């Protein structure tokens, strides 16, 4: 999944994506900070992803959910809603 | 105020959190473990050769879920960030207390060691 989900994220977008290489585990990281947001898409190698997005002002999260998915489509629609909870 | 907790990990990482009595931090940024520690409620996708350690956090240091996990808060999580940006104090990761070493992934099943 992480390697066409690079691909994806390079070509509709800025956010730099950062990759983590670990013996057991790849993943792909994306903090993305601005005035009103501190916010951090996660995605695993193991077919589950995590959506972070605080907001400063309160202190509370406006988005904050784990998902496990089995096909690229289910993990684009989970993105597209971490994308549309920050602009 | 201290809270059992259980987490799938590689060789490395438990290493470093028997020599430093600390938990890791995620190179994600945030490490999470199951609350309360279950050794099958992560088991399934943890790979082969990864170690089910059990050790003991302080319940302050969690943020807990309706789903079987937790967050550890540490200076890279999202709390720690919005505290840096505040002015507040920056969490350190917690120490980790009673480590114990309670399963192995081994050929594609949960063994108990
Ligand atoms: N690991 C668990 O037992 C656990 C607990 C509850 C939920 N989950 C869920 O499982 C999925 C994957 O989580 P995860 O914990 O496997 O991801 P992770 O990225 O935190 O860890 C993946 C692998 O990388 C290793 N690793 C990560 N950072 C390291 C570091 N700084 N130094 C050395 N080794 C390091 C870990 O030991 C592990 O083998 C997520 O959806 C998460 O919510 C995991
Ligand atoms: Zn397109």
């Amino acid at each position: 999944m992480l390697n066409k989900f690079k691909l994806w994220v390079s070509k509709h977008t800025d956010y730099t994506v950062i990759h983590n290489e670990n013996d057991l585990s790849y993943s792909i990281i994306i903090d993305f900070e601005d005035d009103r947001y501190i916010s951090r898409f996660t995605v695993w190698d193991d077919l589950s992803c995590m959506s972070e997005v605080m907001d400063v002002d309160t202190g509370l999260y406006k988005l904050n959910k784990r998902n496990e998915f089995s096909t690229f489509d289910e993990l684009l629609d989970i993105f597209d809603d971490f994308m549309i909870s920050i602009k | 105020m201290t809270a059992t907790v259980g987490r799938w990990m590689g060789p490395a990482e438990y290493q470093q959190m028997l020599d430093t009595g600390t938990v890791v931090q995620s190179s994600t940024g945030t490490t999470h473990v199951a609350y309360p520690a279950d050794i099958d409620a992560f088991g399934k996708q943890a790979k082969n050769g990864a170690m089910y350690v059990e050790f003991d956090v302080p319940e302050k240091s969690l943020v807990p879920t309706n789903e079987g996990w937790a967050k550890i808060v540490g200076p890279d999580s999202i709390e720690g960030r919005l505290a840096k940006r505040k002015g507040l104090p920056v969490p350190e990761m917690p120490t980790a207390e009673n480590i114990t070493v309670r399963g192995e992934k081994i050929n594609g099943e949960v063994e108990a060691k």
